[PDB]
């Protein structure tokens, strides 16, 4: 539900989130470019076909509000989309 | 209480001295209460028998390396009680693939199974310990506020005091701020999370190499990181 549906609406793919890692704004600010207001839960799925890691960064539980979507290719290059 | 606690959770006895002192904390009683009220209206992972499987692979004295995690994987079948570890019939999640990647880089002579079940390491003295021991199926960080971390902290604190010369691998700021071991008595190694979002590729982490170089100086044998 919710979160995974978002990944599909954004990528089209039906990906299953495999882990959710908690990161602080400074750890994130470093990569996304922007600094979130609070702690970020990075939900990561892996699209084996394209061999990309699809990461849906939301806010912490229990809110889980979508903040940015990040697609990283096999060569570590990111495609960031602020939601 | 220890006999009953140990009963419910199937905790190994070697861990009695580090855990027992914590039951007597009123905040622990409430933690257990909150845990039990939850299993009644929510699917909690991992299964009750696995919540403390980390106390079963080696004794507190056999411990050599302590790796800290956050909460358990929330999709059923994944988690089995150890940080980062996944049951053998489950594909290694993204962070685990990077951890396993950093291992092969340090030790290229290693024959990896391609699998992600870390119970081999646990048996060797690597304590893969999360600070939040349970999670509701499908909700991440759902039990992160019920008090598991104050508890786990209490046990690590005792472990560190009882056995000098432990190596600690703290990945990500969260883990670094959570556990603050004495750095004059123990080897505290810090790094960015193994997550793929991290600015620095984890495959460049040499903690497994430094950990062993350290164990060499204290006359303890190195851990075989291959898995």
């Amino acid at each position: 539900t919710n979160l995974s549906d978002i990944i599909e609406k954004e990528t089209g793919k039906q990906l299953v989130i495999q882990e959710s890692i908690l990161m602080l704004p400074e750890e994130v600010e470093e990569v996304i470019g922007n600094k979130p207001e609070s702690d970020i839960l990075v939900h990561t799925a892996y699209d084996e076909s394209t061999d990309e890691n699809v990461m849906l960064l939301t806010s912490d539980a229990p809110e889980y509000k979508p903040w940015a979507l990040v697609i990283q290719d096999s060569n570590g290059e990111n495609k960031i989309k602020m939601l | 209480d220890w006999t009953t606690f140990r009963r419910v959770f199937l905790i190994d006895d070697a861990w009695r001295p580090l855990m027992e002192p914590e039951l007597a904390n009123p905040l622990t009683a409430h933690l257990l209460a909150e845990y039990n009220r939850r299993c009644q209206t929510e699917e909690v992972l991992p299964p009750r028998e696995d919540v403390f499987s980390w106390t079963r692979y080696c004794t507190p004295d056999e411990v050599r390396v302590v790796i800290i995690g956050q909460d358990p994987y929330h999709h059923p079948g994944q988690a089995h009680g150890l940080a980062f570890s996944v049951r053998a019939n489950v594909p290694p999640p993204p962070s685990l693939r990077n951890v396993l990647a950093a291992v092969k880089n340090c030790y290229p002579e290693a024959r990896m199974s391609g699998h992600g079940c870390l119970e081999k390491w646990a048996r060797d003295g690597v304590l893969l310990l999360n600070t939040t021991l349970t999670v509701k199926r499908g909700a991440a960080a759902s039990h992160s506020r019920i008090g598991w971390d104050r508890f786990v902290g209490g046990v690590i604190r005792r472990l560190a005091a009882r056995r000098p010369g432990l190596v600690f691998m703290l990945w990500g700021t969260h883990a670094q701020n959570a556990i603050r071991p004495d750095p004059r008595v123990h080897c505290v190694l810090k790094f960015s999370h193994p997550s793929p979002l991290s600015k620095v590729p984890f495959g460049t982490c040499q903690h497994f190499l430094v950990a062993n170089r350290y164990l060499e100086t204290r006359s303890i044998s190195p851990i075989d990181w291959s898995v």
